[PDB]
Formats: C-alpha cells, structure tokens, sequence
C-alpha cells in the first residue's frame, strides 16, 4: 500500500447504502463527503449477517473524472457534487473512466468478501500538486465500492437489503 | 438510532431486544439528606 | 531492462501536432502543448496520474508547391499571456519572450520547455474547477495549472509570388520524467480532446 | 439503585456510566448510534445530529 501515515504539511458515519442482488456500485468524493490539507482514512464494513454470499470490490482512486456515455458534453454540478449522499455507477465494468474495473487494483484495493472479512479500511495521504486546496471546488480522492459479485443468501422477508456502513476521518487534517 | 436497519438470518426473528442499566461511577457524591418522597 | 524504466517508456518523441496552410495569389499556429491531440500518446501517458518532465519539443516543416528556403518563426506563448491575431502582430515581437527563428532548409529546430506549472507536477487527470470559487462556465476538470503555454509559429517571409503549402509536424519528447501515482489502463476510444467520455462498448475482450 | 439512594438527599455530583446488552441471536448484528447530549442542549431530532 502507499505507505503513509495519515499526515498532513473523530469520525463521520454515512447512512447505510441499501445494497441488494442487483446494486452496480456507488462513490463519494473526498473533501465533498465531509460536507483543508488531511490523511482521509476510509473505514467500510458489511451489516452481513453469516448465511449471506456475494462480494464488494472497494477501491480509492486518485483524480477520478467521471466520464459518461454517449456524448462529448462534461459531467454537470450535480452530476460530480454528491456530499456524503453519494453517486451511483452507471457503468461499473468501465469504472465510468473507459478503464477497466478489472485493472482498477491498481489504485489502492481492499476486498469485503463476505467468507473471509465483512470489514476494510484505506488510508488516502494528500496527493494534490498544490500544498493545501483551500477551495470547495476539487477532490484529490473518490472512494468507490462495486459488487463484484451479487449480493445472495436468505429467503422472503429478508429483502436482500444487506446494508453497507461507510466511515471517514480526515485524519491529520490541517488549515 | 437504528443507522443501519438490523439485519438477521432465517431462523431468527425481529422479535431482537435491547436492555438498559446504569450506575454511578467511583467519583460520586451525596450532599445532605431529605427524606424520599417515593414512600 | 530498456524501456521498463518509465523514462525510457514514455521518452518516445511523440508526433503531437500535424497541420498546413497556404501562401497564395490569417495562416499562422497557436497550438497549447497538451498531449490530447493525438490518441496513441493520450492513452500511453494516461497510464499516470502525475508526472514532471521537461519537454524538449522539435519543430519539422515540410513543403507542396504548386524549394524556397523560408524564415519560419517559432515562438512560445507561457500559460495565459497574450496570443497574436494575424501573420503580423506586435505579439510575434516580444521582449520578455522566448523565440527561435530558423531556415527551412537548416535540420529542424529544438526546444526545451522546462517544468512549466504552478503546481509541483503535472496532474494529468483534475476533477475540480477553480482554486477559490466556481462560476457556471468552468468547465469540470479543465485546471488552469495544467495549460502549459502554448508553441505559435509563421512563416517570416511570405510576401511570396510563388504558391505552395507548409506542412508543420511538431515532435515533444517529454524527458527526464519523474511519475506518480500509476492508473488503470484506458480501454475506451476518445471522444474528444478535453474530457474523457466515449460511445469496445460493453465487452472489452474477444470470446 | 441510582435513583432511589439519591432521592435521599439534596443534591448529586460526579459520574455515571450506562451498560446497554442486546438480547439477540449470535447470528443477528446492525450498527446503532449511541449519542448524548450535554447540559442545556436540544434533543437530536434524527440520526444527522
């Protein structure tokens, strides 16, 4: 991993994200889920009770344009800004960059499967090429998850809602 | 607050409890008394 | 092991820039450095998120008449400083900035650039807007830090009877790179020379 | 126990602690917040707060 202790130069608790059997994936951006020079430290686990199967790739990448399909126009304010509410991936396979989400190990990757851990945790340290963004109008990082595999296991009113509970800490953050 | 919904297996119902308890801690003190209303 | 350290992977002179125009019986280039001109360059250097490099660039004309050994100017414009409006302009004269003339007939002209931002490397990819407030015209992820100047070239002596087009190819060796922060591989046709967005579609790999 | 010995006497200083237990399946979890309120503060009406 990139090796840093959170550095710079308490927590914040997201509402569950209602995962099910068909979810594509969501993201935040990073400072805009924390409504500034910081180590982000990113704490993502599974409300996975033993039966449930399926599987979350959660990954932190670095600058991430979001692209869109079908047209040469740029991604709008509401389309990028989304707080701690969060976007959704309209196409997961191209992690909406054209790049494959089977080569996006190569930024910073934790697994939740569901057999071997319902917990991960990343530590994001500053990348920006200015010393301390000071605007509202940036994020150096996205923190993305993507089902992998689908959600399963249980019957009936079980409702395949398996919750996912989402954690941050601007760790060392200074101003 | 309930910040996830539960969640449980099948063979388990929503019939799930919470139980509360408290104390004083080693610090506390009473002043001066005056007799309970209670009785 | 050759072209596995990253320097030697990306140092290829990349033919960034290909275009004409007329002399005859307006017609001068004011190109901005950026790499997104040309697809295979786009893809090979958006493997990494940041990098800092020099550019030596190399200037190449060539001629289809209809050979005279012109005077070609080559100017660098820095990031948002003003740009000329014709062939002739007071821009093409200025003080505080650098030029190279040289004669088409002479090997091509070399330049270098050297780490030309405000910020420390070059972000190859942005998500913001603007460094204290956003207006509805910013465009997403198009950082002034990364503008880079711009290479503006004439012809010097085209008062010319003769008639005939310059072709200009324009070659930047990025050299001397120090990289960060490696990416997925871009796997999608480009759109455009700005943003990333596309329209293989859905299935990357054959069956 | 708390509140009963101290209904004895005029008035009360120090610390408390609370235990909360959940009475559940072993096969049952969820995340609660737990979050309190410090002398002359309004009630947190949702989670947000």
């Amino acid at each position: 991993a990139y090796g840093e202790w959170p550095t710079y130069l308490r927590f914040y608790t997201l509402k569950s994200k209602k995962w099910e059997s068909n979810s594509t994936g969501w993201w935040w951006k990073l400072p805009d889920a924390l409504n500034y020079r910081s180590g982000f430290l990113c704490h993502v686990q599974c409300n996975a009770t033993k039966f449930h199967q399926g599987t979350l790739l959660i990954v932190a990448i670095p600058e991430h344009q979001i692209g869109k399909k079908g047209t040469g126009t740029s991604a709008s304010f509401a389309e990028v800004m989304k707080g701690a509410e969060g976007g959704v991936f309209e196409q997961p396979y191209l992690l909406d960059d054209g790049t494959s989400l089977a080569c996006a190990l190569v930024y910073p990757h934790q697994w939740i499967n569901l057999r071997t851990n319902n917990s991960a945790t990343i530590v994001l340290p500053w990348m920006n090429s200015a010393p301390m963004d000071f605007a509202l109008r940036h994020n150096n990082w996205t923190l993305a998850v993507i089902p992998v595999c689908p959600l399963a296991g249980g019957t009936g009113n079980t409702n395949t809602y398996v919750p996912i509970t989402i954690s941050i800490a601007p760790m060392c953050a200074e101003y | 607050f309930m910040q996830t919904n539960l969640v449980a297996p099948v063979g388990a119902a929503d019939q799930c409890y919470i139980v509360g308890m408290v104390a004083a801690k080693k610090d506390f003190n009473l002043r001066l008394m005056r007799d309970s209303p209670d009785i | 092991t050759a072209e596995c350290l990253v320097e030697n992977f990306l140092g290829r002179s990349a033919l960034v820039c290909m275009r004409s125009f007329e002399y005859k019986n307006k017609n001068f280039f004011i190109w901005t450095l950026n790499t997104r001109e040309l697809v295979q360059i786009r893809r090979k250097m958006e493997l990494f998120t940041y990098l800092r490099f020099d550019t030596e660039i190399t200037i190449v004309p060539t001629l289809r008449l209809f050979l005279p050994n012109l005077t070609l100017q080559a100017m660098y414009v820095p990031t948002g400083a003003r740009k000329p409006s014709s062939q002739d302009s007071f821009e093409w004269q200025s003080a505080c900035n650098p030029s190279v003339f040289f004669k088409i007939n002479d090997p091509p002209a070399r330049l270098t650039i050297p780490f030309m931002s405000i910020n420390s490397a070059y972000a190859n990819f942005y998500d913001g807007f603007a460094g204290f407030e956003k207006k509805a015209t910013v465009l997403y992820g198009i950082n002034p830090a990364n503008t880079m100047g711009n290479l503006c070239l004439r012809v010097v002596n085209s008062y010319q009877p003769v008639q005939y087009t310059l072709t200009v190819r324009v070659y930047m060796k990025p050299k001397h790179i120090k990289a960060w922060a490696p990416r997925a591989p871009r796997t999608m046709p480009y759109t455009n020379i700005l943003n990333n967005n596309y329209a293989a579609p859905t299935a990357i790999v054959s069956h | 126990l708390l509140g009963n010995i101290s209904r004895y006497y005029t008035h009360w200083s120090g610390s408390l602690e609370m235990t909360f237990m959940f009475c559940g399946s072993f096969m049952t979890t969820g995340k609660l917040i737990i979050c309190y309120t410090p002398p002359g503060g309004s009630s947190p009406t949702d989670r947000m707060q």
